[PDB]
């Protein structure tokens, strides 16, 4: 019923500012107070904001007046944010949230990542993890994708367009002299592969890449 | 403003045991607090309000508690479903506080890792690049410690090591380290190895390739 629709990640440069959009369904938009919440990596939650967007009626955190502003538009049911003269300490997942009634925050946005830095975007390379020329044995094999090299975040991976997710285990991404790497392995039966297309999918939302890296064994 | 302060950054539990995360408030704030999951995907969760209120599909395992100035989120009889990092939140009036919150992992039985080495490939070779990948994988508990040796000589430069989160279903971790090198670096050397040192064996489990191979 009740949805909060975030928009995408976005790299901003320090001093400029990012807009970023929140729209909401399944209820009336001007009858409930929006709320924004800033989650900084170990630095907890942080209150940012509420909005009433059926009379345009706003409070701030003290910290945020001049640095944070919140508006709605009632036409497009749709809450916004607009956080100006960006430093390293805006970095933040920001979640927008809804108030009331006779109940806190009791719908969460999915969260809008927020990036700030002078590093432009950079696109992974993708290298196929496959096991060394025939040397271990042999019901189950263990095949993955090394991602390296990207920014900024997120990257996800997915196996066979998402069709296999059993015995995947993707470890989180590590920061390295200013990006990304991470990798992604899955586990299965040896019926499978190299019998099957097992594909990984890599996507970078802010390079726009959607990448595919087929698995295939060794050249003899 | 109202600082929120939770009991423990991390805590970890067996399934079935009677688990608390703990909440204190700097004033007091009454019953207004607010308790709300956070999954590793992102997804906030409200789970008890005004101290002591069950939100939408909570199971009655939990329960909430408040003096008005300490707070308690109750899990009578931890199950799977329940990882994730639980926050406190006042809301008396603006400005709202949360607490830092409270990531819960699930105490499982000791479970070895299952180890796997895997070469770089002809791909990134080709593009002057030698990356070695050393997989360990469903274990617990999730300390664990990878030794690579190159040539038999310890390497510790250049290595980058990764867990995944909690396993949603059976409480296990995996863990990859990726050793990273010039094509001519990896060229240079012929044995590639990996030791995996885990408290289920107090001998590590050991995995290698030679670039001759074989
Ligand atoms: C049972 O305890 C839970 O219920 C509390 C929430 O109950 C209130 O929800 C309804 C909506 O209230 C918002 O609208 C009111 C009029 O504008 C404001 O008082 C409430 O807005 C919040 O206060 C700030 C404005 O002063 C605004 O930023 C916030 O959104 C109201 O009928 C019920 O009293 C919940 O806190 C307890 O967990």
């Amino acid at each position: 019923e009740v949805q909060l629709q975030q928009s995408g990640t976005v790299l901003a440069r320090p001093g400029t500012s990012v807009k970023m959009s929140c729209k909401a369904s399944g209820y009336s938009f001007t009858n409930y107070w929006m709320h924004w919440v800033k989650q900084r990596p170990g630095q907890g939650l942080e209150w940012i904001g509420s909005i009433y967007p059926g009379n345009s009626d706003t409070n701030y955190k003290q910290k945020f007046k001049g640095k944070a502003k919140l508006t709605a538009v009632t036409s497009a049911s749709t809450a916004y944010m607009e956080v100006n003269s960006l430093t390293n300490e805006d970095s933040a997942v920001y979640y927008c949230t809804r108030f009331g009634n006779y109940v806190p925050f009791a719908y969460w946005g999915q969260g809008t990542l927020v990036t700030v830095s002078a590093a432009t975007t950079t696109a992974p390379s993708v290298y196929p993890l496959v096991p060394g020329c025939s040397d271990t044995s042999g019901s189950s094999v263990t095949l993955g994708c090394l991602v390296k090299g990207y920014f900024p975040e997120p990257v996800t991976v997915k196996w066979n367009y998402g069709a296999l997710s059993s015995g995947v285990r993707t470890v989180s991404s590590v920061l390295q002299s200013g990006f990304y790497s991470l990798s992604s392995l899955v586990t299965v039966p040896s019926s499978t592969w190299p019998s099957q297309t097992v594909i990984c999918n890599v996507a970078h939302p802010a390079s726009k890449t959607e990448l595919i890296k087929r698995i295939e064994p060794r050249i003899p | 403003d109202i600082q929120m302060t939770q009991t423990t950054s991390s805590l970890s539990a067996s399934l079935g045991d009677r688990v608390t995360i703990g909440c204190r408030a700097s004033q007091d704030i009454g019953s207004y607090l607010n308790w709300y999951q956070q999954k590793p995907d992102g997804a906030v969760r409200l789970l008890i309000y005004y101290t002591s209120r069950l939100h939408s599909g909570v199971p009655s395992r939990f329960s909430g508690s408040g003096s008005g100035t300490h707070f308690s989120l109750t899990i009578s009889n931890l199950e799977q479903e329940d990882i994730g990092t639980y926050f406190c939140h006042q809301d008396t009036k603006p400005p709202y506080t949360f607490g830092s919150g409270t990531k819960l992992e699930i105490k499982r039985a000791d479970a070895a890792p299952t180890v796997s080495i895997f070469p770089p490939s002809s791909e990134q070779l080709t593009s002057g690049g030698a990356s070695v990948v050393c997989f360990l994988n469903n274990f617990y508990p999730k300390d664990i410690n990878v030794k690579w040796k190159i040539d038999g000589s310890e390497r510790q430069n250049g290595v980058l090591n990764s867990w995944t989160d909690q396993d949603s279903k059976d409480s296990t971790y995996s863990m990859s380290s990726t050793l990273t090198l010039t094509k001519d670096e990896y060229e240079r050397h012929n044995s590639y190895t990996c030791e995996a040192t885990h408290k289920t064996s107090t001998s590590p489990i050991v995995k290698s390739f030679n670039r001759n191979e074989c």
